[PDB]
């Protein structure tokens, strides 16, 4: 065949998004979890199966202890990551990686060891002709079809911010902020406890993740919505657990995403996500700032909450000069924007010479990641 | 334990000072090496000049 | 006592090494003072010659 | 009189500890149990007495079904709690609550409804000039006379962990772990059954509570003590039941408190108490951790077992940097540390303005608990 | 008493250096930080103390958010500066400012508002008979005992460069370069992240400041030292955190001060510190340049790194005519050179008539700073 296709995988924490390069959507999207039978089984003709990977672990949740292998964009456990990639290629996509070049995404300001060990596994585990590791935020920018913007990337791993102008990139102005979907989940199960609902274990920690994926929203003013929580009517929502227990969540619902704009609630000094965007834009040159204000791109899974775009717009407009208009461009489909940006990149004809070849790795070693790529 | 651990602390305090002397003397060794190279580079520039 | 007695030997050996490094870095700094005075005197000879 | 004295009550589950503020020890300590005549009585000139409260229920145990009204720091049944407080004030202390301000203790991360309903009862059941609800762990810290520490609070209700630095407090670093004295009792009566002793009812459930209050101890290494259980000599102890039956308990004795350090035995994923302390200390700022490692305070009734302090010291020292020395300060008298901390607090002159007044409640309602106090 | 003594304070950013004029060293040197309790405290009989100032804030770091009140030689917050000076006079020196004339240092090319507001506070906050505001670089030149030189002043605030010849001064040839100790700290915590160590908050931002104050050094050739970072031996150093965590820093160590000579690493176009010195010397008259090349004086806290003097010598000698010899005079004690220059100035008998009097301010207002003094 011509061009050989190519393979693209996004592994921020929480979800593997994977598929062929040259398509508009990934074939396989599943949770990045390795769930191990904690309870010793007593039957004959079970499994045994040392561990379960992917949405198999979601189905068989109650037995398992679940371990996310990626925390804060950092792989904690390498064998668990290899198992997840083994699951992507053989269980879903049914590809031999020898037949495809593979793009990986990776997060900004990330330890060198993750990029270098990630390449070491791609060559010396799944034999592969070529690969690339690319920055998450630039891929979302490509997916949005814009040449310029400040990309606010927040996954389940960590939050990142990369300003770009006309292509280029500003290394000093790149900001990484330790907040995530996962930290909002840990805050959320903590704020359910005051209501009497106690979720203590990894299995129902993913149940509050599912709650937060739909019920939670961001206030267009926090204090105003917290004041109208005195007359509870629309702010309460009934939620059904898989147990058949019913949960009723009021003001507790919208103050969980409020943590992004008030990290004093989590107990971290690190500024809210709108001030981090100001911190990135202020580090940029005076000239370009006009379009960075007007071309803010949201990406990732934890920018999905209803009303985030409006809240960021009101806060950035309030802080900034009202001399210029602050447009925020946050697409629906923004969850998959990194994977789509990886699809478009590996489909680019020129990019087919910028691959890290297997040959170039075999001569010059794993350290060449940083030398060739950003 | 205190007699031996206190010897460990005394020997370690002498060690920290001997190591500090190694660092101060290595400081001087590096300074003198930098001066040696500056003067030797000047010597070579001055051999070429002479 | 055995942890601090074997580490006392490690710390005595590291004192002997810290002191050896004091002596080695001092000895080498002093060798460099001689090398430096030699290249400084050769530089002064070449500079005086130049 | 000057200052009016004040009243202090600790109600974690299991025991009411109550007395005057301004004294070193509580006057009244008794089990928090409401025991009801399950068997219909046939005589004339009995009682009748609908239910028995306190150590009266301990004396007349066999007739009664006993109900703990507090489970996991949560009051299950409010009338039963009111009856227990009615018993404290009138049966033991012989006070009119109208003549005294009353301090209540309460557990961290606890439902709002317990604090708000607890205040509602204190004002609208026992008419009282003023009250306060306070966190259990901070009171034990005051009792220990230290300004800084990480307080490991474990009662019969639930286990809690509050790091404190120079006063202050860290809300994100507060941890609550669902283990208790009561869960160790339920584990213990389960591990007696393999020996043939079967305790099936509430009355002898308090007999295994009494066994565990003296016979049980914590291993300085679990596997080593379980290995030396092959040659049974000192590890067996004869215990006398009130029936006159004799119980002989070997390795079963020390593996009951081992559950605190291995909740895989109870079947919960939730980490052992030493890893929960690491989880709290890791959530704290880098700077303060040095003294939190060296100023761990144990409090509550289920830190009374012999050898807990040594086991926690060995495990926390093994996990932590050995760069710094891990002192654990676990006083004898640690059982009553919360009540003593409440005695000292209500004796403080400045604290006499921070009371929730009856007047302030009558104007602003029961919801003001969270607004004024932590 | 005769002469009344006098008081001298250096406030570049980062450190107050203060003491009596007429002494060789300042009595009090402490960090210019106002640290506020961010976490609400829950005890009784704490503080309260709205904020902590000086090395008190260094001791109690983890609770506090720390705010430097001076950025880039500019006071951001005036009340915070007044609090710092209140701390110098009453907490350390124990002086009534009414009894002493006070010298302040201040940075070149600095906003008029800082000098004029600084005088306004000195007269109308701490009542004082007289004061002076003086340029930082000239004071270091006095301290070095030389009449001529080009003073490279770099504090934690900003970098400045003032050529002087036989006294005099050249206003057009004065250069100010926005680099500092603080910008090297922000670069440094950014370059630690690639190694996996993530320092996200103000408290451990001062921990990387302490690292950089000893571990960091300047390469006598950057590329040569970066090449020998392949065989890591002496370039790695173990560092102990106050947490008890160990940090191991290799090539990352010496490329942090390299930013002074390569501001392309920070992302600023503004030339390296050796080209800024050339830019200042080139703006000077042809005749004097011979001694300015041979009488370069380094001052301030961020000229303390080992090997800066040698690197500046090699680069300035490489760029300049080798027709003349480029001596750099960088004393040890160069950190305190501005304060010593202020000590010598206020001890000068003639200088005792050039003070801005309180009377002259009361008649002619705060604007007279620029009219009388440079």
């Amino acid at each position: 065949e011509d061009e050989t296709t190519a393979l693209v995988c996004d592994n921020g924490s929480g979800l593997v998004k994977a598929g062929f390069a040259g398509d508009d959507a990934p074939r396989a999207v599943f949770p990045s979890i390795v769930g191990r039978p904690r309870h010793q089984g007593v039957m004959v003709g079970m499994g045994q199966k040392d561990s379960y990977v992917g949405d198999e672990a979601q189905s068989k949740r109650g037995i398992l202890t679940l371990k996310y292998p990626i925390e804060h964009g950092i792989i904690t456990n390498w064998d668990d990551m290899e198992k997840i990639w083994h699951h992507t290629f053989y269980n879903e996509l049914r590809v031999a990686p020898e037949e495809h070049p593979t793009l990986l995404t990776e997060a900004p300001l990330n330890p060198k060891a993750n990029r270098e060990k990630m390449t070491q596994i791609m060559f010396e585990t799944f034999n592969v002709p070529a690969m690339y590791v690319a920055i998450q935020a630039v891929l979302s920018l490509y997916a949005s079809g814009r040449t310029t913007g400040i990309v606010l990337d927040s996954g389940d791993g960590v939050t990142h911010n990369v300003p770009i102008y006309e292509g280029y990139a500003l290394p000093h102005a790149i900001m990484r902020l330790d907040l995530a979907g996962r930290d909002l989940t840990d805050y959320l199960m903590k704020i359910l406890t005051e209501r009497g609902y106690s979720f203590v274990t990894t299995a129902e920690r993913e149940i509050v993740r599912d709650i937060k994926e739909k019920l939670c929203y961001v206030a267009l003013d926090f204090e105003n919505e917290m004041a109208t929580a005195a007359s509870s009517s629309s702010l309460e929502k009934s939620y059904e657990l898989p147990d058949g227990q019913v949960i009723t969540i009021g003001n507790e619902r919208f103050r969980c995403p409020e943590t992004l704009f008030q990290p004093s609630f989590i107990g971290m000094e690190s500024a809210g996500i709108h001030e981090t965007t100001y911190n990135s834009i202020m580090k940029c040159d005076i000239d370009i700032r006009k379009d960075l204000y007007a071309n803010n791109v949201m990406s990732g899974g934890t920018t999905m909450y209803p009303g985030i775009a409006d809240r960021m717009q009101k806060e950035i407009t309030a802080l900034a000069p009202s001399t210029m208009k602050i447009k925020i461009i946050a697409p629906p489909e923004r969850k998959y924007s990194v994977w789509i940006g990886g699809s478009i990149l590996a489909s680019l004809s020129t990019f087919q010479q910028m691959w890290i070849t297997k040959q170039e790795y075999d001569e010059a070693g794993p350290s060449i990641v940083h030398r060739k790529c950003f | 334990y205190e007699e031996v651990a206190r010897k460990l602390v005394i020997i370690e305090s002498d060690l920290e000072r001997a190591e500090e002397r190694a660092e101060l003397s290595e400081g001087k060794c590096a300074e003198l090496e930098e001066e040696l190279k500056t003067v030797t580079n000047n010597l070579k520039s001055l051999e070429a000049q002479a």
